[PDB]
RNA sequence: CGGCACGUAGCGCAGCCUGGUAGCGCACCGUCAUGGGGUGUCGGGGGUCGGAGGUUCAAAUCCUCUCGUGCCGACCA
RNA sequence: AAUGCCCCGUUA
RNA sequence: GCUUGAGUCUCGUAGAGGGGGGUAGAAUUCCAGGUGUAGCGGUGAAAUGCGUAGAGAUCUGGAGGAAUACCGGUGGCGAAGGCGGCCCCCUGGACGAAGACUGACGCUCAGGUGCGAAAGCGUGGGGAGCAAACAGGAUUAGAUACCCUGGUAGUCCACGCCGUAAACGAUGUCGACUUGGAGGUUGUGCCCUUGAGGCGUGGCUUCCGGAGCUAACGCGUUAAGUCGACCGCCUGGGGAGUACGGCCGCAAGGUUAAAACUCAAAUGAAUUGACGGGGGCCCGCACAAGCGGUGGAGCAUGUGGUUUAAUUCGAUGCAACGCG
């Protein structure tokens, strides 16, 4: 906003492992306030991606994480009399948020049965560098490479 | 072909696009690179990336002729000033003279009239 | 604006020195000022306007620096 | 006076070699845009081939005639 | 360093 | 008759003042050649256009035209227009110093005469760049324009014509008087120029500002203040600086210059708001960053339209339409 900077507000660890990652995961599946629900799919996707790819449920999401991790996005700036789609590195909290964002996205737009399977096969493709959300941050990083002509 | 270790490099760098052209003191060239050849056409074509893009693409096609020591010679404005003899000193070239040679007029033939954009 | 990288030079310090020779000696201005035609009129009128301009930032800073604002 | 070439959506033009559709542009209709129009965005209705005859399984589409059209020529005394 | 645009009936 | 106005003489000072002839450097264009290959140019983005017949870039030589970067400065000169590399020839004006000289010879000026930006016209040359007209490509609803690519008169030279410009300081010429401040430029006297200095004394010029004036804005010793001499000009706006006539001109057109008709206002300065695709600062789910929807389907409800005997009336931009 315009005023102010803003302090951040606090989210509470999940009771399985006390990740915050996890914690803002589920809270960005869940929808119209059914974080029971969230909860209960991203626990049995969690533990089929883990009896699946061997090593636990908070390495295999933190490896996914980081294959679909960005690194720098596009955003338009109007500086003068020409507009420019500069590309802008992203921070921690903006790239981890982007990351869930597109693999919920992804595991949504699948069309398997159910969406703990969903959300499990596409975090082993992402794991395996594989899927719609890898997909979609090789397209922004093409873009960004094609725009690096602004700074 | 022959080899020389001292050599030119003329960069022309206008409002729109960049030349560069790696000479022999003689001003025999030997190889040129430009913005609008580097893959920018248009709004990409005037700016320091695309200048510094094509010095490199020059220097690796003069790279045959094993140059080492070369002095740059610069004229006309716009982003490729800079940009493009920052990316020479990367590529590796001894640089040795920085010259601007801009073709200033003293009260010569007049320019065309103004824009009223 | 001619200059020669001296011994031990760092490359960067000589590109210094090369935009701050181009600075003293103008070349981009009067390329701008070059580029496009100006009316004798419009000289003049521009030249007597930097005058006046020059004139106000010469004088009315002073004398308003002369007073207080609080 | 003969002859040549036309007739297709509201309009200006396609479609004629192919006998086995009816297009395009504008316009017209409904929504969005707008403070309200125009510009502009989208989604839609559209004529069914100048008219008669026969050829053919089937004709805007082949011909025979007829309408209206613009044009080309009435010579030599 | 200068990509969109044009218009609002009459009286009060 | 006099020297105070006016002018002449001696010595110097600065100056893009004017005319004529040469000469130098940069740069653009073109021609030839050498290196070299896939783009160059241009725009907000593109295309026309230039290019594999080798462009652009780079290097060498040559041809020619125009103007003279830095000096350069609300600096200088000139009656005005206007004048800018360097050198030479001719030439006008201004100023400063001391004296000498003529002794009112002075100021203004209707007519008249001359000069007079740029564009334009005639003849003969010249022609690089720029560029009316013109062609094409874009933008657009259209674009006979702005933009881009090319480009002819013209811009240049000699001789003549035209005689107009926001030809403006929008302020006629000449003379006298009237508090100041800060400069710039150009002479000159004195003090040790002890230094670029300290004390004055003349010309031109820039900005502010006092009394005064002014409708106000503003002028303000260079007056738009207090006076005098002469001339030019104005008598509401439009019609109209137009018509006819006269003079000038090759022409374009120039100068002098009305009437009928019509309106009751037109106009200048400033003030308070509003607006600005003017500027500066600031805020708002205004944008941006995200979530969920509407517009597509069925149904409920209201509205418009239509129909009906009636389909009661009202609200009907945002701020009406599950509203009374
Ligand atoms: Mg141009
Ligand atoms: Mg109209
Ligand atoms: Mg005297
Ligand atoms: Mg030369
Ligand atoms: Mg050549
Ligand atoms: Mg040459
Ligand atoms: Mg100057
Ligand atoms: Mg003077
Ligand atoms: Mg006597
Ligand atoms: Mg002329
Ligand atoms: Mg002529
Ligand atoms: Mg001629
Ligand atoms: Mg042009
Ligand atoms: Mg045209
Ligand atoms: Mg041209
Ligand atoms: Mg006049
Ligand atoms: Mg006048
Ligand atoms: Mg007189
Ligand atoms: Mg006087
Ligand atoms: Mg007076
Ligand atoms: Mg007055
Ligand atoms: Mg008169
Ligand atoms: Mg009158
Ligand atoms: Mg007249
Ligand atoms: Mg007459
Ligand atoms: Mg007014
Ligand atoms: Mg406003
Ligand atoms: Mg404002
Ligand atoms: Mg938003
Ligand atoms: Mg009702
Ligand atoms: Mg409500």
């Amino acid at each position: 906003p315009r005023r102010r900077v803003i302090g951040q507000r606090k989210i509470l660890p999940d009771p399985k492992f006390g990740s915050e990652l996890l914690a803002k995961f589920v809270n960005i599946l869940m929808v119209d306030g059914k974080k029971s629900t969230a909860e209960s799919i991203v626990y049995s996707a969690l533990e089929t991606l883990a009896q699946r790819s061997g090593k636990s449920e908070l390495e295999a999401f933190e490896v996914a994480l980081e294959n679909v991790r960005p690194t720098v996005e596009v955003k338009s700036r109007r500086v003068g009399g020409s507009t420019y789609q500069v590309p802008v590195e992203v921070r921690p909290v903006r790239r981890n948020a982007l990351a869930m964002r597109w693999i919920v996205e992804a595991a949504r737009k699948r069309g398997d049965k159910s969406m703990a399977l969903r959300l499990a096969n596409e975090l082993s493709d992402a794991a395996e560098n594989k899927g719609t959300a890898v997909k979609k941050r090789e397209d922004v990083h093409r873009m960004a490479e094609a725009n690096k002509a602004f700074a | 072909r022959k080899q020389v270790s001292d050599g030119v490099a003329h960069i022309h760098a206008s409002f729109n696009n960049t030349i560069v052209t790696i000479t022999d003191r003689q001003g025999n060239a030997l190889g040129w690179a430009t913005a609008g050849g580097s893959g920018f056409r248009g709004s990409r074509k005037s700016t320091p990336f695309a200048a510094q893009v094509a010095a490199e693409r020059c220097a690796d096609a003069v790279k045959e002729y094993g140059i080492k020591n070369l002095e740059v010679m610069v004229k006309g404005p716009g982003p490729g000033r800079e940009s493009t003899i920052r990316a020479l000193n990367a590529a590796g070239f001894r640089i040795t003279n920085i010259t601007d040679v801009t073709p200033i007029p003293h009260n010569g033939c007049r320019p065309p009239k103004k824009r009223r954009v | 604006p001619v200059i020669k990288v001296r011994e031990n030079e760092p490359f960067d310090v000589a590109l210094r020195r090369f935009k701050r020779s181009c600075e003293k000696a103008g070349v981009l201005a009067e390329v701008r000022r070059r580029e496009f035609y100006e009316k004798p009129t419009t000289e003049r009128k521009r030249a007597k306007a930097s005058a006046v301009k020059r004139h106000a930032k010469k004088l009315a800073r002073e004398n308003a620096r002369r007073t207080r604002l609080y």
